[PDB]
């Protein structure tokens, strides 16, 4: 390529700056880089950013100009720019430059008191500034080691303390941090001052309610935090973990009122007050809603004896629980038929199941202890409502077995559709049954491993291809028999439509030159090609994985657009191949002066217009060149031909426009023409 | 059988290879592939060209010469090559003996065959000791690439004087050796499609120098897209010998020796063009100690800053990222200064802390609170009478300035900023006849073990006679790296499969946490590795330059 030349950018300083490779910038201003670039045939150019996708000052800004705007720049809009440009030719250019917005906030002023001979108070000053900052410490006079002042460990210039190591009457004043930023970015220093006196002292909380507080649902709750010391008088402020305080919780300031309160509403509130002077006071009150949820039993046969079943001369387990906020109070009551039990059928409160489970055992099953056990859970006098677990034994009861129903093993369905997994299980009681992926660790619809379900159908709304995989499902280990869960797996295709390739193709050949298409499916279920259909021009055509057609003669009657519609017993997908033996457009070369002033009079000047042909030998030669000029202010064009002697991949070609307006612009259109005729014109506009 | 492959610039014929070894399946290999022009004539010290295309079938059936160097004890530095390279240098200089200016060639192996289909993944192994001399000759990809089932690409860049001269301005920007692997990446990408590989998926690696490598072209916006991982074993681009500073400073002595020192710059570098490069190569310079004269300098494009201020500040792409350093580093370190008690003197210990000292912080004023402060940290007060002790701790004291404190600062920015990151320490080695009893796993002893030696038995190359355990931690090792590389987590998706790896999960690098891989016969996740070591160099030494 003998004129191709290789991009080259620079990039150019604009907009607001201050005072080499770095451009700083005060924050609020606005940022203007420009980046010029030069090669042939003219390389595109974007500005981007590299940042640590995960922290700080990061953006994801891929922009499509030669020129980067950042009005009313920001700290994190900072960072480093790459002005990317190629144009095929050669290794793509790149220049960096480092934006370095510069700021100074407002400094922080906060102080610290503290054998037993002489009392020490440390004044810690504080401030967030790019560049780093300078700090001069004054108790009206400039204060130098005549006390101490130094930067302690972790920190990053951002903190300096002044020590005032005896603490004698006249150090009792008005210290005042200053800091500084040099003034570069004409940014201004700034001030915070502290009244220090001997009644200065750290803040000091009384809360109104115990450690911890239990309550019932409904009731509400007030809390008063209020302060017992502090100068400056401190301010108090209300907390909630886990998440944010309302809805039906209100902060008058200090008062603190839950109405309605609901079970969720439980967890920690810290009353916190701050004023600048040594650590903050902080009170804590972990607030307890009761609630009991999720009765649960469990049918556990002869473990010793190695059995799953209920028989006779063995022993049977009956447990129970229940989810309860304030777990060691809760007491459960075992009724048979009505409420009894010492010989044969005993009590235990705590084995090794879940945590508070109180489970009876019967030794020697018995025809006699074939009937409907009942537990009751219950607060000891608490207004809240009992909850109860019904659990009928007899012959009938049996462990459970799952299977699939018929031939639903594997269901296939349409992306997007609702999806219905179905599992059958058997026994007395039936346990839920809870659906967990194989084939790989993922989560569900509901976003969790596992779901539960009583009707042993899994429904999916909105099924996506991502769902598409092998399901588990088993029996609970809970409402039912404690025995080693059953097991059924269920297979899950979503089908989609399919996807080809090309899906857009410009295809260029001489006229007598033959060209063949070819349609590639990748991706879709079902993976197999229905049917291909080809289509030329709206009208179809006449005619394994994948669809081939061939243009015998690429002529002017068989030139145009090929469409291959490939498709599943789901869906259309279908490449699009442009045929035509049309020339490729012309490539502008804008990298020379240009003008020529007649005589800097009769308002006349010339242009020198200059350009390549892009793959000149990619389909017949060219013989000439339409060149068209039209001058904006009117339609009328001037049109021409230039003849082509003869050219090769990156050979120069030149024409002088003799007669311009001295002052006016022109639009510039230049077709090539070969045998097949006009090929792909190209524009440009040209000014004195 | 015969490998033929049609790339963008030509057909290219490869050399099918068996290995020693009945599970491994055989490869192919595609030798002295040129994926750059002729760096000669005007296009020394210059960017690298596209390479031209050829209309027959070139053939791949050998290594084409290496870049110009002068490794035949031509006062070269042992205390950054790996040991396994300078206590075998008669076999090494066979694999250098043949040379030419035109070296920008590579070597690509391709498995013959597993579980999961589709494009395999593409690992390029960067090599490098101290930018003066190597090879990827050295280093057989065969095993990688057929136990782990991905395409390995060994790299030959320019070298020393010819691949890193800089005038520190427009004459001679440097860093072309940076340039020759980065379009050796754009070659890859662009090519490897029609060998079976994955541009999608390209991690480069690299040992010693070739670590730091891999890290500053993580730093580059040049790699953008070329490739998704990075591993660096035993180097980063924040240590005392990863970058040229004063390059300047060392182009002019160069011209001097030759007769081209003149005034103009640009003059200077036409001169150096006009000589032939065995004249450059061939002439004595030397660097600071613990620094380089001929390397990757900080040209503001290439390298846009500092590595350090770049790191600290973000300004880099979030690869994922695997890196680790050896128990024993700096066995060369101290191997010159050890008596025939094999044990250290405190005298000797002083002055080799003092040489330490003046030769990295050449501060003036406080030099020897920081020479008293150093001595007292390494020195083990429990048994601070022992020479052995002592050559223990002086030898740390150097691994850790060196390799450990760096890695870690590395590990840390790159995670904080988002970057997945594994990290590793290597406490296992095959200690062949040549090494000290005494040595721990040195530096560069890692390499065997991810290039899976042991399993085609002892090499000319390394000649340890490699054990069960060997071959089992060989095995370990190369599933981990292509683990990392086929989906950027080393647990994914080959299980360890008696293996004391079998349930080892390796957990990711965290500034809070700093979970690594302890790398041996017994290995475990452990945290904060010589947490108050590296702190020491980190936070504390810094401290006491005064700000
Ligand atoms: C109602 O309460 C019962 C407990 O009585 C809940 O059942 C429990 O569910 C959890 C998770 O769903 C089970 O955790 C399991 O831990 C084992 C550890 O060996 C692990 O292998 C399992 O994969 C699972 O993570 C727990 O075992 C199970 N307890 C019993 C007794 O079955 C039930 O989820 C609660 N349901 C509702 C709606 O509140
Ligand atoms: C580039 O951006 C500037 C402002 O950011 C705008 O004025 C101009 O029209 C844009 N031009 C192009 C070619 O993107
Ligand atoms: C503190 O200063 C005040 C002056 O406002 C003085 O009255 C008082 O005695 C001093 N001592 C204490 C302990 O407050
Ligand atoms: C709670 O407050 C509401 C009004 O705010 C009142 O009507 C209700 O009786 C109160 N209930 C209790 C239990 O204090
Ligand atoms: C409240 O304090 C507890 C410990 O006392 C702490 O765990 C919790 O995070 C705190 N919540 C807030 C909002 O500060
Ligand atoms: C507490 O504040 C609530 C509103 O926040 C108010 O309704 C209630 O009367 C206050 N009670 C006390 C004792 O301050
Ligand atoms: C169990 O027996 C009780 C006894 O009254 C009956 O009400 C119930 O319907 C039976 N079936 C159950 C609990 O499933
Ligand atoms: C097909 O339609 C396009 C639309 O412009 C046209 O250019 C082309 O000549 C048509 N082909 C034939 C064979 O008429
Ligand atoms: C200037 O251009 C006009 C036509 O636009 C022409 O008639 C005239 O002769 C030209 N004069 C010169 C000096 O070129």
């Amino acid at each position: 390529q003998g004129v191709y030349a290789p991009a080259q950018a620079q990039i150019i300083h604009a907009g607001q700056a201050c005072v080499e490779r770095v451009y700083t910038i005060r924050e609020g201003d606005t940022l203007v880089l420009q980046c010029l670039v030069t090669g042939h045939p003219r390389p595109q150019v974007r500005w981007t950013k590299t940042a640590g996708s995960a922290s700080d000052k990061f953006q994801e800004t891929s922009v499509l100009n030669e020129t980067l705007r950042i009005e009313k720049i920001q700290r994190l809009q900072g960072g480093r720019y790459y002005c990317k440009a190629e144009n095929g030719v050669g290794v793509p250019a790149i220049k960096s430059i480092r934006v370095d917005v510069q700021y100074l906030d407002e400094p922080v002023l906060t102080v610290h008191q503290t054998f037993y001979q002489e009392k020490t108070v440390f004044l810690r000053c504080t401030v967030n500034s790019n560049p780093p900052a300078r700090f001069i410490w004054k108790r009206g006079a400039e204060t130098l080691s005549h006390v101490d002042i130094y930067e302690p460990l972790y920190t990053q210039g951002e903190t300096k303390v002044l020590k005032l190591k005896n603490l004698r009457p006249q150090d009792y004043a008005s210290y005042t941090c200053q800091v500084s930023v040099r003034n570069v970015c004409s940014i201004p220093d700034k001030s915070i001052t502290f009244q220090l006196t001997n009644t200065t002292a750290p803040p000091a909380l009384k809360l109104s309610v115990n450690e911890t507080l239990v309550v019932n649902p409904g009731d509400n709750v007030t809390m008063q935090c209020s302060l017992t010391g502090g100068d400056p008088q401190p301010e108090v402020l209300w907390s909630h973990s886990p998440g944010p305080l309302p809805p039906n919780s209100l902060v008058q300031g200090g008062n603190l009122t839950i109405w309605r309160i609901r079970v969720e509403d439980s967890g920690y509130y810290n009353c916190t007050a701050i004023n600048n002077v040594g650590n903050p006071a902080k009170k804590t009150v972990n607030l307890l809603v009761r609630s009991m949820k999720n009765a649960t039993f469990q049918i556990t046969p002869d473990v010793i004896k190695e059995s799953e079943t209920i028989q006779l001369g063995q022993d049977l387990k009956l447990s129970c629980h229940v989810d309860a906020v304030p777990q060691e109070k809760v007491v459960y009551s075992w009724y048979k038929n009505g409420k009894p039990s010492d010989r044969l059928l005993i009590t235990r409160n705590d084995p090794e199941l879940p945590p508070v489970t109180c489970s009876l055992e019967i030794i020697d099953l018995r025809f006699s202890d074939y009937g409907t056990y009942l537990c009751v859970a219950t607060f000891q006098g608490a207004p809240i409502p009992d909850l109860s677990v019904e659990v009928n034994i007899s012959s009938e009861t049996v462990p459970p077995t799952i299977s699939v129903p018929k031939g639903q093993s594997t269901i296939t369905v349409r992306e997007g559709s609702r999806a219905e997994l179905q599992c059958e299980v058997r026994g007395k009681p039936k346990p839920p049954i809870i659906w967990s992926r194989v084939d790989k660790e993922t989560p569900m619809p509901s976003g969790t491993m596992t779901v539960e379900t009583y009707d042993g159908k899994l429904r999916l709304e909105s099924v996506s291809r991502d769902m598409s995989g092998t399901y588990k499902c088993q029996t609970a280990r809970y409402n039912g028999f404690n025995i080693r869960p059953r097991e059924a797996l269920v297979q899950l295709n979503v089908q989609f439509p399919p996807v080809v390739e090309p899906a857009f193709q410009d295809v260029r050949q001489g006229m007598g030159r033959s060209v063949t298409l070819r349609c590639t499916m990748l991706k879709g279920s079902p993976m197999k090609v229905a049917t291909s259909v080809w289509r030329f021009n709206g009208t179809l055509l006449a005619q394994q994985d994948y669809s081939e057609l061939k243009v015998d003669s690429v002529s002017r009657e068989t030139s145009g657009s090929y469409e291959c519609s490939i498709s599943n017993d789901v869906g259309v997908s279908a490449c699009l191949f442009q045929v035509s033996a049309k020339a490729y457009s012309p490539e502008f070369y804008y990298d020379t002066p240009n003008p020529t002033l007649s005589q800097k009079q009769s308002k006349n000047y010339s242009y020198i217009l200059q350009w390549t042909q892009k793959e000149p030998d990619a389909v017949d030669p060219i013989l000439k060149y339409r060149l068209e000029v039209r001058q904006l202010a009117q339609r009328n064009t001037i049109q021409t031909f230039i003849p082509v002697q003869k050219m090769e991949k990156g050979l120069l070609l030149e024409h002088i426009l003799p007669n311009l307006k001295v002052p006016q612009s022109y639009e510039v259109r230049l077709t090539p023409i070969t045998s097949f005729g006009a090929g792909d014109m190209a524009a440009r506009i040209i000014r004195y | 059988v015969d490998p033929l492959v049609a790339t963008n610039f030509g057909k290219i014929r490869g050399i099918k290879k068996e290995l020693n070894n009945e599970i491994l399946g055989p490869v192919i290999q595609f030798l002295g592939v040129p994926y750059a022009a002729p760096p000669t004539g005007e296009r020394r010290f210059q960017p690298p060209e596209p390479p031209s295309p050829w209309s027959d079938i070139r053939n791949a059936t050998q290594f084409a010469p290496v870049c110009p160097q002068n490794i035949i004890d031509g006062r070269l530095p042992e205390v950054m090559l790996p040991v396994w390279f300078t206590n075998n240098l008669d076999v090494v200089s066979s694999y250098v003996q043949d040379q030419s200016e035109d070296c920008l060639y590579l070597n690509i192996y391709v498995p013959t065959e597993r579980d999961s289909g589709g494009p395999k993944p593409v690992m390029v192994y960067i090599h490098g000791g101290s930018y003066m001399e190597g090879t990827g000759n050295l280093y057989d990809g065969s095993v990688l690439a057929s136990y782990g089932n991905v395409i390995v690409i060994t790299v030959n860049y320019r070298l020393g004087v010819l691949g890193f001269l800089s005038t520190g301005d427009q004459a001679a920007k440097g860093n072309y050796g940076l340039l020759d692997l980065i379009q050796a990446l754009r070659w890859t990408s662009e090519n490897i499609g029609f060998f079976g590989g994955d541009p999608l998926r390209i991690t480069v690696f690299g040992s010693g120098a070739g670590g730091s490598c891999v890290n500053l072209l993580t730093l580059s916006h040049y790699s953008e897209g070329l490739f998704q991982r990075a591993i660096a074993q035993s180097g980063t681009a924040l240590s005392s010998w990863a970058v040229s500073f004063q390059p300047a400073k060392y182009a002019r002595m160069l011209a001097t020796k030759v007769g081209c020192n003149v005034s103009d710059t640009v003059e200077l570098v036409e001169c150096l063009q006009k000589k032939p490069y065995k004249e450059l190569v061939d002439q004595d310079i030397q660097p600071a100690r613990y620094h380089i004269a001929f390397g990757p300098v900080i040209d503001g494009d290439v390298i846009p800053d500092d590595p350090q201020i770049l790191m600290e500040q973000g300004e880099f792409l979030n690869y994922d990222i695997m890196l680790g350093v050896n128990q024993g580093e700096g066995l060369k370190f101290v191997e010159n200064i050890v008596d025939s008690d094999d044990g250290i003197s405190a005298s000797d210990f002083d002055f080799a802390v003092s040489n330490f000292v003046d030769n990295l912080y050449g501060y003036p004023e406080g030099k020897d609170v920081l020479r008293e402060t150093i001595k007292f940290m390494y020195t083990d007060w429990a048994d601070r009478h022992n020479p052995e002790t002592r050559r223990k701790t002086l030898l740390a004291l150097f691994t850790d300035h060196q390799w450990v404190a760096p890695a870690v600062a590395t590990a840390d920015l790159h995670s904080n900023f988002g970057s997945p990151t594994y990290f590793y320490a290597f406490y296992h080695h095959c200690q062949t006849d040549q090494v000290p009893a005494w040595a721990d796993a040195a530096h560069g002893d890692e390499v065997p073990y991810v290039l899976g030696i042991p399993m085609i038995g002892p090499t000319e190359l390394f000649p340890c006679n490699f054990s069960k355990n060997d071959v089992m931690l060989s095995a370990v090792v190369m599933t981990y790296w292509t683990n990392f590389a086929k989906t950027g987590d080393p647990n994914q998706p080959v299980p360890q499969d008696p293996n004391r790896f079998e349930e080892v999960a390796w957990t990711r690098y965290s500034q809070k946490d700093q979970l690594y891989l302890h790398i041996g016969l017994k290995p475990r996740v452990k945290e904060h590795y010589r947490a108050n070591k590296v702190n020491l160099w980190l936070e504390l030494v810094p401290h006491l330059h005064n700000l």
